[PDB]
Order: C-alpha cells, then sequence, then structure tokens
C-alpha cells in the first residue's frame, strides 16, 4: 500500500497550486480519500474529502473558494486544487486513505508522507550575520537574520568545535527568516584565539565568514 | 465544532514502563476515536481506531480505551521507536473531524537546569538601525521552561522570538534561543537588559543581565 504526494513547493501570495497523490497497493476506486494538513504549530486539520467514485466531496471550508478535491480513478490519482493562497496555508499536506468499519468512515488508515507547501511573496534576500560576544567555560553566538528562502548553514570555525554547538531552527519574522547558533568553548583561553561562524545561503549564492568581536 | 483537548502537550517516561495519554471530547463521540503516532521524521501511522480496535502492523503494547467524551491511549512496556507525538481524532461525522493538539512523548532524563547566556547587539547590527538582544538557554530537562525579558527591570513580551531545538538525541536535553528585537534608537535609550529563566529546577528565576552604560 502506498501514497506518494507531490506538487508542493514555494508559491507567492494569491498563488495557485495543484497537489497530486499517486496511490498503489490497493483498489483506489473502492476508498474514500482525503487531504490533511499540518501547520508549523504542528496542529493537524482536515482540508477535504471525497467518496469512492468522486461525485461527493466534503469541505470544512470553503467549497471552491480555496480548496477543491478530485480524483481520477483510472489513474489512481487524487488531486487538490489550491487557489488564492495566504501565508497561513504554509503547511505540510498529506494524502490519506479513509477507512470505515461497519459503515461509518471515521478514521484514516493509511497516510502519505507529505508535501511541504510554502506560501510567501518574499524576494530571495541574503542573511545579515551578526556575531554574539557575551556581556557585560564561555558560550558564543551567531545571529543570522533577514533571509529568504530557507535555509542556511552555520559552521563554527571550520569547524574544529563540531560538538558543544547548537543550531536553533529558523522562524519567520517580518516576512523573512531568522535563526541563531551557539557554541561553548573554554574561557582559558579566548579571545587569545579567534572564533568564526561561517554562514552559507545557496539560494542567494552568499558565503559570509564572521570573526567574533568583543 | 466538536473540540478535542489533550490535557498535556508533552510527557516524560522511561524505557520499559507504562504511559497514558488522555483525550477529552467536548461532546459524546460514540466510540469513534482514533489515535495516531507521528514520528519525528514526520511519518504518521494509525494505531487505534474505534477507541480500542488496534490496526494491524502495530505492536500489542499499544492499547486504547474510553467512551462517551473521555478516552485514553496506553503504551505498555514503552520502547525506543515509540518516542513520538500522539494525536487523537474523533471521526463522528464527516467533514467535521477534529484532532487533539498532540502529546509529545520523550524519554525521561535527570532534571538539568539550563546554562544561560545573554548577548548585546553587535556593533555591526547597530549601524543597521536594528538592535537584537539574544539569550541562550542550553541543555535542560524537562522541556517546560519559561523565559521572560526585562528592559530596565520592566517586562517585555513584545517582539520576542523563542526557538527550541529538538531533544538532543545524544544527551536528551533541550536548548532554546530567545531573541528580543528593537530599533537601535530604543536600544540606546535604556540601560539594563535582562533575561530571566524560570525552570522546574530554578526554584527562583535564573537571570543573566547586562548594562550598556558599563
Amino acid at each position: 500500500v502506498k501514497l506518494v504526494e507531490s506538487g508542493g513547493g514555494l508559491v507567492k501570495l494569491g498563488g495557485s497550486l495543484k497537489l497530486s497523490c499517486a496511490a498503489s497497493g490497493f483498489t483506489f476506486s473502492s476508498y474514500y480519500m482525503s487531504w490533511v494538513r499540518q501547520t508549523p504549530e504542528k496542529r493537524l486539520e482536515l482540508v477535504a474529502a471525497i467518496n469512492s467514485n468522486g461525485g461527493n466531496t466534503y469541505y470544512p471550508d470553503t467549497v471552491k473558494g480555496l480548496f477543491t478535491i478530485s480524483r481520477d480513478n483510472a489513474k489512481n490519482t487524487l488531486y487538490l486544487q489550491m487557489s488564492r493562497l495566504k501565508s497561513e496555508d504554509t503547511a505540510l499536506y498529506y494524502c490519506t486513505r479513509l477507512y470505515g468499519n461497519y459503515v461509518r468512515i471515521h478514521t484514516m488508515d493509511y497516510w502519505g508522507q507529505g508535501t511541504s507547501v510554502t506560501v510567501s511573496s518574499a524576494k530571495t534576500t541574503p542573511p545579515s550575520v551578526y556575531p554574539l560576544a557575551p556581556g557585560c567555560s564561555v558560550t558564543l553566538g551567531c545571529l543570522v537574520k533577514g533571509y529568504f528562502p530557507e535555509s542556511v548553514t552555520v559552521t563554527w570555525n571550520s569547524g574544529s568545535l563540531s560538538s558543544s554547538v547548537h543550531t536553533f531552527p529558523a522562524l519567520l519574522q517580518s516576512g523573512l527568516y531568522t535563526m541563531s547558533s551557539s557554541v561553548t568553548v573554554p574561557s582559558s583561553t579566548w579571545p587569545s584565539e579567534t572564533v568564526t561562524c561561517s554562514v552559507a545561503h545557496p539560494a542567494s549564492s552568499t558565503t559570509v565568514d564572521k570573526k567574533l568581536e568583543p | 465544532d466538536i473540540v478535542l483537548t489533550q490535557s498535556t502537550s508533552s510527557l516524560s517516561a522511561s524505557l520499559g514502563d507504562r504511559v497514558t495519554i488522555t483525550c477529552r471530547a467536548s461532546q459524546d463521540i460514540r466510540n469513534y476515536l482514533s489515535w495516531y503516532q507521528q514520528r519525528p521524521d514526520g511519518t504518521v501511522k494509525l494505531l487505534i481506531y474505534y477507541t480500542s480496535k488496534l490496526h494491524s502492523g502495530v505492536p500489542s503494547r499499544f492499547s486504547g480505551s474510553g467512551s462517551g467524551t473521555d478516552y485514553s491511549l496506553t503504551i505498555t512496556n514503552l520502547e525506543q521507536e515509540d518516542i513520538a507525538t500522539y494525536f487523537c481524532q474523533q471521526g463522528k461525522t464527516l467533514p467535521l473531524y477534529t484532532f487533539g493538539g498532540g502529546t509529545k512523548l520523550e524519554i525521561k532524563r535527570a532534571d538539568a537546569a539550563p546554562t544561560v547566556s545573554i548577548f548585546p547587539p553587535s556593533s555591526e547590527q547597530l549601524t543597521s538601525g536594528g538592535a537584537s538582544v539574544v539569550c541562550f538557554l542550553n541543555n535542560f530537562y524537562p522541556k517546560d521552561i519559561n523565559v521572560k525579558w526585562k528592559i530596565d527591570g520592566s517586562e517585555r513580551q513584545n517582539g520576542v522570538l523563542n526557538s527550541w531545538t529538538d531533544q538532543d538525541s545524544k544527551d536528551s536535553t533541550y536548548s532554546m534561543s530567545s531573541t528580543l528585537t528593537l530599533t537601535k534608537d530604543e536600544y540606546e535609550r535604556h540601560n539594563s537588559y535582562t533575561c530571566e529563566a524560570t525552570h522546574k529546577t530554578s526554584t527562583s528565576p535564573i537571570v543573566k543581565s547586562f548594562n550598556r552604560n558599563e
């Protein structure tokens, strides 16, 4: 039994998108199907569902205003038209087979692995990298803000200090992304010796190496 | 419509012992309650449907009970793969399916207070007209932790970003970064910046501060 979604990706505000889900390992046309999305606040919600043949579809909201579900039983394919999209539609979208016993459909017995959909009108912007000397064993930091799209990579020194390093996941602020990174090193001695966070953002072809400064 | 509350967002247990998760409905669902497991890699599997009916492919360790508006999921002899997030969902009527918020299940560690560091805005950022103050709280258990910023001894929750890492897999602790962002102008006006961590182990807050008028 399989469910593989695709169609996800970046799209601008107001944008449209058709997600697909290819099904196998069972008789597609025998089952109700549905899409479920997971917000980055990892709540789960049903987007839409549709019956065996395809004639009856079910929406919490809004019937064709936003989302439209459909299936091609000859092709073992399930579709979701998304249109007129907002930020808060940024989510991971799952294809799921619905299951009933006796004869309510109530649970979702099989799940695809999901397609990520990002909704942003942001322009590819490179990160500002700001070293973090404390104030005012020792811990240092590197702030990496104002970038798009995700992601970046931080490496400390080259980095000899592979461990004792934390990378904090990025968050969307003021339209762009912000993340940060720390490393802990021995007090005796620093800054007798230098420390660098090197940051890379391939989407803007930028590489920025930053010396830690008091 | 029909709301579903999982008392708890995360709970800590230990290998080979027993865990219970509870779901409270806002109205009767006639035993049409299911539970899912979401792995950290993002995969989702159905475990139990119709309250206790165990889905095939799933270990007997997992059992479910409940009725009316109250239901529980139980894992006996918890083992490593089970470290995951657990959602309940009622499927009483379609399309009004609802999901609980999730209960995160991690391995219990000895309780470690966080190591804490505060960082003034880098001079480079001060030329932007921007000014971010950052605080790192590293290596703590359990996840529950409240951090609040204070400028000149008065609280601010405005423009704070809080970011949690994954439970570090090698060592079972958590870390978080907290960022307060201001204009450079605001920054210069004030003098004392404070970052106050409150933890299960505190008892009183752990605080790390600094003063711009040296």
